């Protein structure tokens, strides 16, 4: 593991999507410290641009080799490669907003390989999501947990919305390895995206991540 | 009589994506045509997107498949979807209108937009 997974390691991002119809496609690079738990990336707008909706959406979707874990919690994730990981995700937005998202992870010529597929469906024309009136999100617990051979994780993810209030959404996701490898008990991660810099119309994005498990409660 | 109001120019990376908008005032002849022409500094203005009121499309060869002409027609907009832009996208672009017979079958379009600069690097 230490030997493949360095305490610097880079990747490379795809995304497909559409979010109520409207169809993007993003090329990234992103590079960290798996072992540290920090980890940033340059997102770029390559199909679609500029979005007609909040990139709060997508933001969360660009890297779960990079948690800080005890040692006394497996690294399920961490063990998983090279061959890697995949996980899939639904978001349930308070006002009937869904994002579905698929995602691969793998190890390719010493680079994290991302490839990403997102549909989000059922914005309200109005709300705050299609209208781009959120500011970011508040810093997250997800709640981890084994499950029907796989790690699951759940957050009540806060979005913060421009003219006050705020936005939430319930978020579950599955995260299986492609290989048999030791699944730890139940535990909480604590994370905090931020956005760190953005072009005017959100078509170049720096994103900036922090994630640490420990214990429950 | 027509007018069109061209936005959504401006500097754009290569590779990069934009999309430009136009919005049609006044009052339209039936079967309403929009496209979209582009002229680059010492060459002659060429047709990029046609689009006809019944849905039809044409494209340069040099655009197709990075570039869609589309319409909102609640909003009166007709747009231009530019993406993995490249060098040779470099240009001012026009919208244009008129009807079948004179702006999607034919380049002879009726109305113009005051063009917008579209700049790669």
């Amino acid at each position: 593991n230490m030997a493949i997974i360095k305490e610097f390691m880079r990747f490379k991002v795809h995304m497909e999507g559409s979010v109520n119809g409207h169809e993007f496609e993003i090329e990234g690079e992103g590079e960290g410290r798996p072992y540290e738990g920090t980890q940033t990336a340059k997102l770029k707008v390559t199909k679609g641009g500029p979005l007609p909706f909040a990139w709060d959406i997508l933001s969360p979707q660009f890297s779960k080799a990079y948690v800080k874990h005890p040692a006394d919690i497996p690294d399920y994730l961490k063990l998983s490669f090279p061959e890697g990981f995949k996980w899939e995700r639904v978001m349930n937005f308070e006002d009937g907003g869904v994002v579905t998202v698929t995602q691969d992870s793998s190890l390719q010529d010493g680079e994290f390989i991302y490839k990403v597929k997102l549909r989000g469906t059922n914005f309200p024309s109005d709300g705050p999501v299609m209208q781009k009136k959120t500011m970011g999100w508040e810093a997250s617990s997800e709640r981890m947990y084994p499950e029907d051979g796989a790690l699951k994780g759940e957050i009540k993810q806060r979005l913060k919305l421009k003219d006050g209030g705020h936005y939430d959404a319930e978020v579950k996701t599955t995260y299986k390895a492609k290989k048999p490898v030791q699944l730890p008990g139940a535990y909480n991660v604590n994370i905090k995206l931020d956005i760190t810099s953005h072009n005017e119309d959100y078509t170049i994005v720096e994103q900036y991540e922090r994630a640490e498990g420990r214990h429950s409660t | 009589q027509v007018q069109l109001v061209e936005s959504g120019g401006g500097l754009v990376q290569a590779g990069g994506s934009l999309r430009l908008s136009c919005v049609a005032s006044g009052s339209a002849p039936s079967f309403f045509a929009m496209a979209w022409y582009r002229q680059s500094p010492g060459n002659e203005r060429e047709l990029v997107a046609a689009l006809s009121s019944l849905g039809s499309t044409n494209y340069a060869d040099s655009v197709k498949g990075r570039f869609t002409i589309s319409m909102d027609n609640a909003k009166n907009t007709v747009y231009l979807q530019m993406n993995n832009v490249n060098a040779e996208d470099t240009a001012v672009y026009y919208c244009a209108a008129g009807d079948f017979h004179s702006c999607y079958a034919r380049k002879s379009c009726d109305y113009w937009g005051q063009g917008t600069q579209v700049t790669v690097s």
